[PDB]
């Protein structure tokens, strides 16, 4: 029933850089005030409590600040690792309560993506279905446009992307794309390619393969 | 300090009770300086907060939730439970048991949470589980070769490679919900050239709710 405001809900810092996190109740709550990280699958973990307080085997680049409807979460020398979405928790009347999160981003050089394409297995043909997917290796920043060709025709509506979240240690980032198609239309053409286009490739890279060679 | 692990059914039907489990290590259930926790996210949602429960009794569950939440301390086994009324769509969501230490100069009673488990995904539906098919992503310096696991309900599926014995280089992908209403993923690893002629890949995925396990060699041509 207290309101937690954080901001911002997102930002993109380099390594080493002094980040700011604010955190602001509906109504004064003293110092109970507790601040959580969550790397993605992980335990979330308690960095601060009680406003101030570093908790046992946090590293002491986190450190927050503030009483009653103001806090902070600095970090004061961005490290790969702090990648995660970093949440304040109200601890001064139930229920507790949550902000909605802060996602932190680290900012690194441009990496251009190494691509694959692989053709369907011709197990999944016996489906009827006819998966292909393109693959973008260690890359960054995050965007990057991915545009499927069957037989050099442009495709639209029947691919779908996922990308995985930014590595722990390199900072980059991988992405799928997959085309679906029906076997009947996989067979009534020769060539597939994938073609990406990304901040660090001078020109578009496409990989491709010919059904049946 | 505490190790936290977390059980129960990852698929609950619209209306029955989801049920869940957090069997403790490390401290006693019974000892009276700690509280214990149940939280919750959905997907792309916030966290909410859902009670604690002290042995010796005293409890306080989140008004959003107290009349359809109760939980409880087995000390035989030393554990605790979350039960959970009359599900929707709304109580998909990933629900994570923790630890506190009361300690009221710093916290108000059973307020901060202070170790957590990694978490559990319950989704609510009336469709049964489905085991994933499993398809090579064949090799065409570094090479790359993967999995594709496709068509299961519900989320997860765990992929690893040749037992375990590979990690470096592995990207498994988040699951994209298809059209169909089922999951796919791949996941990939790049490795030596070098390795394709005498090196077995071999991915494995695991599905718990539908305890499905699939092997699949990867291979070239």
């Amino acid at each position: 029933d207290i309101v937690m405001t954080q901001s911002p809900s997102s930002l993109s810092a380099s390594i080493g850089d002094r980040v700011t996190i604010t955190c602001r109740p509906s109504q004064n709550i003293r110092s109970f005030l507790n601040w959580f990280q969550h790397k993605p699958g992980k335990a979330p973990k308690l960095l601060i409590y009680a406003a101030s307080n570093l908790q046992s085997g946090v590293p002491s680049r986190f450190s927050g600040s503030g009483s009653g409807t103001e806090f902070t979460l600095t970090i004061r020398s961005l490290q790969p690792e702090d990648f995660a979405t970093y949440y304040c928790q109200q601890s001064y009347n139930t229920p507790p309560t949550f902000g909605q999160g802060t996602k932190v981003e680290i900012k690194r050089t441009v990496a251009a993506p190494s691509v694959f394409i692989f053709p369907p297995s011709d197990e999944q043909l016996k489906s009827g279905t006819a998966s292909v997917v393109c693959l973008l290796n260690n890359f960054y920043p995050r965007e990057a446009k991915v545009q499927w060709k069957v037989d050099n025709a442009l495709q639209s509506g029947n691919s779908q992307e996922s990308v995985t979240e930014q590595d722990s240690k390199d900072s980059t980032y991988s992405l799928s794309s997959t085309l679906t198609l029906s076997k009947a239309d996989y067979e009534k053409h020769k060539v597939y390619a994938c073609e990406v286009t990304h901040q660090g490739l001078s020109s578009p890279v496409t990989k491709s393969f010919n059904r049946g060679e | 300090q505490v190790q936290l692990e977390e059980s129960g059914p990852g698929l609950v039907k619209p209306s029955e009770t989801l049920s869940l489990t957090c069997s403790v290590s490390g401290v006693s259930v019974t000892s009276d300086i700690y509280y214990w926790t149940w939280i919750r996210q959905p997907p792309g949602k916030g966290l909410e907060w859902i009670g604690y429960i002290f042995y010796n009794g005293d409890t306080n569950y989140n008004p959003s939730l107290k009349s359809r939440v109760t939980m409880s301390i087995d000390t035989s086994k030393n554990e605790f439970s979350l039960r959970l009324t009359s599900v929707t769509a709304a109580d998909t969501a990933v629900y994570f048991c923790a630890r506190g230490t009361e300690d009221l100069g710093y916290c108000s009673s059973g307020s901060c949470p202070n170790h957590w488990g990694q978490g559990t995904l319950v989704t609510v539906s009336s469709a049964s589980t489905k085991g994933p098919s499993v398809f090579p992503l064949a090799p065409s310096g570094t090479a790359a070769l993967g999995c594709l696991v496709k068509d299961y309900f519900p989320e997860p599926v765990t992929v690893s490679w040749n037992s375990g014995a590979l990690t470096s280089g592995v990207h498994t992908f988040p699951a994209v919900l298809q059209s169909s209403g089922l999951y796919s993923l791949s996941s990939v690893v790049t490795v030596p050239s070098s390795s394709l002629g005498t090196q077995t890949y071999i991915c494995n995925v695991n599905h718990k709710p539908s305890n499905t396990k699939v092997d699949k060699r990867v291979e070239p041509k």
